[PDB]
């Protein structure tokens, strides 16, 4: 998403959680912090709607 | 006239923090609580097993002056 934006993630401040020790604990959070990454891009993207067409 | 689906004028935020109080009590305190408690009891158990010592002696000179 990131390297290459395939569509518009490119235009919205998001920030993916890395991992430090490699580790299972350490990816259960990375993935809660996805999830809570994920509610910022919905937030940015509902306020930047263009009214285009279908 | 056209009656899409836009936000109305913009929407309010939602915030993303990790909400967690800590709370806490000051854990040393918590051994100040615990400790006091333990010697609260300590010291009524005392009495109170003194004092049924003092009634089991009674019970003992039952069984003595009964006895002949």
């Amino acid at each position: 998403r990131k390297t290459q934006p395939y569509d518009v993630y490119d235009q919205v401040e998001f920030d993916v959680p890395i991992g430090s020790r490699g580790d299972c604990y350490d990816r259960y959070l990375c993935r809660v912090e996805e999830m809570r990454q994920s509610i910022r891009i919905i937030s940015q993207c509902l306020n930047k709607m263009p009214p285009g067409e279908i | 006239v056209k009656q899409d689906m836009p936000p109305v004028g913009g929407y309010g935020p939602i915030d993303y923090k990790r909400n967690l109080p800590r709370r806490g009590l000051s854990g040393y305190s918590m051994f100040a609580v615990g400790i006091g408690a333990l010697l609260f009891g300590y010291w009524s158990m005392m009495r109170w097993n003194r004092e049924r010592r003092r009634l089991q002696i009674e019970d003992f000179e039952a069984r003595i002056a009964l006895m002949p």
